[PDB]
């Protein structure tokens, strides 16, 4: 069948996707999210030493 | 020719050309200068912080 | 075609509203998704249509940004949501925003709208050519945009649909089932993976293009 | 500007510095270049070879060990050199080929020392058909 | 969660209005003139 | 050439999408930017 | 009109050829703008808009050989 | 060494023999920009006395071009120049070696 | 009518002759791309957007070149 | 009585394949343009206009190839 | 059979010119990337999934033009 | 009678297609002329009138196959 | 009747006109390799591998069209 | 008689082809001859006599293929 | 055995145009084999033997249209 | 007796599509040779030798291509 | 034998369009030659026996193209 083929190749690249484009886009994220994390962490030390 | 990737550097491209040109010529051709280019005695140390001296190694 | 053109709206109003817990500052795992491609666009926006009214003239061309490229996304299902095989939309608001620019420059310079198809400094006697050489490129290009777009996607939704209407003996009664006969399965895949990379890349490139007759229209060049 | 000012320099013995010539062909990183008058401005490495002088004296052969083919938009172009090569003088064969044979011959040291005797090798045959 | 926030609405956009007004015009008018169906 | 549920649903829609987006979307995209500006000083 | 379709089709069809010129130029031309570019990274300002205004002009070409093999075919 | 011990990591003894020679020079040149890599520090200074006619002296400095600032420049459209042949790095090492010889 | 099929498969072939452009196009900017970050590697970063456009545009000739085909074919 | 037509199509379709032609003069020319640009951004204002009426010209021949299809077929 | 079979195979045998552009294509991929790395080779690491990338759409493109001549040969 | 004309059309068209020469040498001539002026633009003055009289006839050549193209059609 | 594998015959003497993108292809990337080995002496051990690689790539294409004209002959 | 002109219409178009080669040289040789003049101003002087030679004789090979189509169309 | 036999000859005469990718395959491999040996004179026991690699298996696909043009034209 | 003059009179228009080979190759050696001039003069009289040959070779595949034009008139 | 007469003569007319290939082939060859004896007159000896090596090894790709022009032919 024609929508046989489909579905398979879609759990296909989801697969791929899940294998490749998922770990590095977590990381990518996740790298992001520490660089905001760490950016506001700096922006209370600077409130606090002014502070102080 | 391949002085940038196999070679030392340009520098050693331009010391070797002039040691050429220098060195094969004519007798009456290496005159002071021509023997002051032949001779050389930079004896280059690599020192560090505590001014370790590794070597002074012959140019 | 009504009730799909609703799903894309559905889904891409849930990149926000159901997505973030407590509009967390931090932001949540798909309000980056958006934040990052609000980033790319505010970027190449102000690197092409850099100065002023940039801002004011930016939100349109982000507006038909998400149009495109979630409209690429959904031509990923199998059932492929190509504007369901009709595609003239796109040619339809090709010429709307051609339209929109040329009312654009129409109105910011008006007389001096005609001499943008003019550069600044051209030699007396090959200036009468060179205008209707600059013009009518210039109403042309309000098919070019629709047919960039049409082509990509909807020749992608039926090369899938040729090859896998041309698999019919690959696994039945052939006896090779190995890549050999499943030829039609691996270029599948490489199309589809193909596809989705031409699809963003085409949304980006258009709303390069976009922005670019903006900048024409607003400015003089 | 007419002609050019050519500016032949050496650590030891200048030749000349903005005097009137010709043509100063000289033997550029890729082949040799032709200078004539008011050529294009560019800066480029020379390999050693014949600097071919046109002046208003007869034929000037000066080959060179290293310079720039460094030419001014005003047509002042200035070749940076280091060895000077008589017309008739520095042309000899005979101690010429002695080094080069020798050198050929100590070749076979390490590969710091391997590329320093290939070049000088290849100079050497630079040499060989300069001297004609 | 939701903010309402004062945009322009057709300050920037009234050419593309005009634009799908002519759009719309052109559709209806070509629904029996050019639609050959 | 019926377009009437291909050409005018669409056009609604993305009046729908450069209306609703502009006013909510985006200004609340810059609304978490200039928040993190206004805490980061 | 059976043979005067078929030609009507055939001259589209040779129609659509004159944009072969028009697929590799619109690309040399960002390739070209992309090693000038790189050539000096601070000039994109100025070198990007008219690059993308060539563009347009180049796709022209190919898109009035399209027009033109639409008028053969419609 | 008296001064700052720990920034001085290499000393070259034997050069005010007598007039300088070009081939120590280079090979001085070829030994700082291998060991030191001079290309990685996009500045590099260079002292050296300069009397006006016979007895004021001042320390008079030039600076030292880099790859970095050849391949790229204000004004570097103006000289033709040969990508195939690397004429950036060729060229700051040219300067590298004539700067430093004619300053010593 | 089979003449009227027959060269509507011929004006799609010749049609498809057309994304050969495409092909220079696509392979010409990546080309401009990798000797761009070659001889400068810290420009890849800027290059590889209109790299990656280059394919965009030289892929997207041949599709409409071929559209032409697909509509003569079909 | 209906291939002469036929022919007029036929001949059409032939005559706009020079549009390509122009498509490579006005892509090369902006390629080079800059290129040449990239290098030098001074020299810009005189590299304008005379850049200007080259494409200029190179379209003027694609379009005339334009109308001498436009002529055949109508 | 007949002209209409006559058709198909002309136009099969036609369809294959446009593999000249995936062929010159793959080939100046590969002229550009051996140039490139020959200019230096520490970019080859940031080259090859650029490359690879590169080559895999030219013959990608290739497929494209093979399997429309391939609809084109049959029914 | 009917295939005279039909084939005067044909021989028309495939002379209209001889414009590509023209098309891009005149750009490529023109692509020398940018990137000699932006080595040096002191002899802008110097290359460009030989450029003029070389491209005014790259563009007759254009001409001449419109010529014979024009006495195939009429 | 035997129109069929007449054009079956003329389809894949066409067809063998693909061979051209593989022969010039071949000729472009081992002239390439050719200058990229004489600019760096070294560099041979680290091109000619991944050559081999591009070289197998570039004979898919050549046998592909080989293939399909043979699928017109036998 | 009629096939006898129409294919001599025919042939002279497909004669008149010939004429791209000339449209092509007869710019890209004094194309070189410029970016040589524009290397070296002072160079015209003796790169244009060989340059124009080659130039004309180019004309004259573009020549033969439209005396060829005339001969065709009116012969 | 008419149309067959004119298709035959047909095909074999467009087929025998394939031998384009090895003329410039020769002409291109050449060109960097005279470029290599021109600047690294010291290079030639390396250029040589890919140069006539290069020439071979250009050649090997240039006149794989030749072989089945005789193939085809017999 | 129609279509056997008339394979003759398409023959040998077609025979002179072989002029690209001839023009080009002249128009490139010395498009090169005064590229190679303008880049030094001293070499005139040695670069003249194979730059008469060339003319003679690119010349001598032009009158292949019209001797065969010929023989095919008549 | 009258329409296998005809496609004979249409089979060499196609033939002999082949010759670009040594056309372009011989000619960029040789122009490269002489390039390379330009910029250094030392490689002169070790390039011209190449060069008459690529005039006869593409002489050769010219003298297919003939014998299939002619074994048509004759």
């Amino acid at each position: 069948n024609d929508e046989s083929i489909l579905l398979l190749t879609f759990l296909g690249f989801t697969g791929l996707v899940a294998k490749y484009l998922a770990p590095a886009y977590k990381d990518f994220a996740d790298a992001r999210m520490k660089k905001v994390s760490d950016v506001l962490n700096a922006s209370r030390n600077k409130h606090v030493e002014a502070v102080k | 020719s391949a002085w940038r990737k196999a070679g030392i550097s340009y520098a050693a491209y331009l010391n070797v050309a002039a040691q050429a040109i220098r060195s094969s010529l004519k007798t009456e051709l290496q005159t002071a200068s021509v023997l002051n280019r032949s001779q050389t005695d930079a004896f280059y140390t690599q020192y560090k912080n505590g001014t370790a001296a590794s070597e002074p190694t012959p140019i | 075609f009504s009730l799909y053109t609703i799903i894309v709206l559905l889904v891409i109003t849930s990149l926000y509203t159901l997505t973030n817990n407590n509009n967390k500052i931090i932001g949540s795992r798909w309000l980056i998704s958006q934040e990052a491609i609000y980033d790319t666009i505010m970027n190449m926006t102000k690197g092409q249509i850099g100065g002023k009214n940039w801002g004011l003239y930016f939100p349109m061309i982000f507006t038909l940004f998400m149009f495109i490229f979630i409209a690429n996304l959904i031509s990923m299902i199998p059932y492929s949501f190509a504007l369901s095989a009709h595609l003239v939309f796109i040619i339809s608001l090709s010429i709307v925003i051609w339209l929109g620019n040329t009312i654009l420059g129409l109105y910011k310079h008006g007389w001096v709208f005609f001499s943008l198809f003019v550069p600044a400094g051209t030699p007396l006697p090959l200036v009468p050519l060179l205008v209707i050489i600059e013009t009518l490129s210039y109403f042309a290009r309000a098919i070019s945009l629709g047919l960039r777009l049409g082509s990509n996607i909807l020749a992608g939704h039926l090369l899938m649909v040729i090859l896998a209407g041309l698999t019919f003996n690959f696994m039945l009664i052939n006896l090779f089932t190995l890549v050999f006969g499943f030829v039609p399965l691996a270029m599948i895949l490489a199309i589809m993976m193909l596809e989705f990379a031409i699809g963003i890349i085409q949304g980006y490139v258009w709303a390069i293009l976009t922005a670019s007759y903006l900048k024409d229209a607003v400015y003089l060049h | 500007s007419s002609g050019l000012k050519l500016q032949f320099a050496l650590p030891h013995e200048t030749l000349y510095s903005g005097s009137e010539v010709t043509q100063v062909n000289l033997p550029a990183k890729s082949g040799r270049i032709g200078v004539l008058a008011n050529h294009v401005p560019t800066v480029e490495q020379l390999l050693p070879g014949v600097v071919e002088v046109m002046e208003g004296s007869n034929s000037k052969k000066f080959f060179i060990s290293g310079g720039f083919a460094t030419v001014q938009p005003d047509s002042q172009l200035c070749v940076t050199a280091i060895e000077a090569f008589p017309l008739e003088s520095f042309s000899q064969e005979n101690i010429k080929n002695l080094l080069a044979e020798a050198k050929k011959n100590v070749s076979s040291s390490d590969a710091r020392e391997a590329a320093e005797a290939a070049i000088q090798v290849e100079v050497l045959e630079n040499l060989q058909s300069v001297l004609k | 969660m939701l903010k309402r926030f004062p945009t322009p609405i057709l300050k920037v956009y009234w050419p593309f209005f005009v634009a799908g007004a002519a759009v719309y015009y052109g559709m209806s008018k070509a629904a029996d003139l050019s639609s050959n169906t | 050439f019926y377009f009437m549920n291909q050409l005018t649903y669409g056009f609604l829609l993305m009046i729908t999408l450069l209306i609703l987006f502009s006013q909510f979307f985006l200004p609340m995209i810059l609304r978490l930017y200039v928040s993190r500006l206004f805490i980061s000083k | 009109m059976q043979l005067v379709l078929a030609a009507k089709y055939i001259g589209a069809g040779i129609s659509t050829i004159g944009l072969l010129g028009a697929g590799i130029g619109i690309a040399i031309v960002f390739a070209a703008l992309i090693n000038g570019v790189s050539r000096n990274p601070s000039i994109k300002d100025t070198v990007f808009p008219m690059a993308i205004l060539g563009f347009a002009l180049s796709e022209a070409t190919g898109l009035f050989c399209l027009m033109v093999s639409f008028l053969l075919l419609f | 060494l008296r001064t700052h011990p720990n920034n001085i990591k290499l000393s070259i003894n034997g050069i005010g023999k007598d007039a300088p020679t070009f081939q120590e020079s280079a090979l001085i040149a070829d030994k700082l920009l291998s060991v030191m890599k001079a290309g990685t520090y996009p500045k590099i200074s260079i002292f050296y006395n300069d009397p006006v006619s016979s007895l004021s002296f001042e320390p008079s400095e030039k600076p030292i071009f880099n790859a970095k600032t050849i391949e790229q420049s204000p004004s570097f459209g103006k000289f033709e120049i040969d990508t195939d042949a690397n004429v950036p790095r060729d060229l700051f090492e040219y300067t590298l070696a004539n700067q430093m010889l004619t300053a010593m």
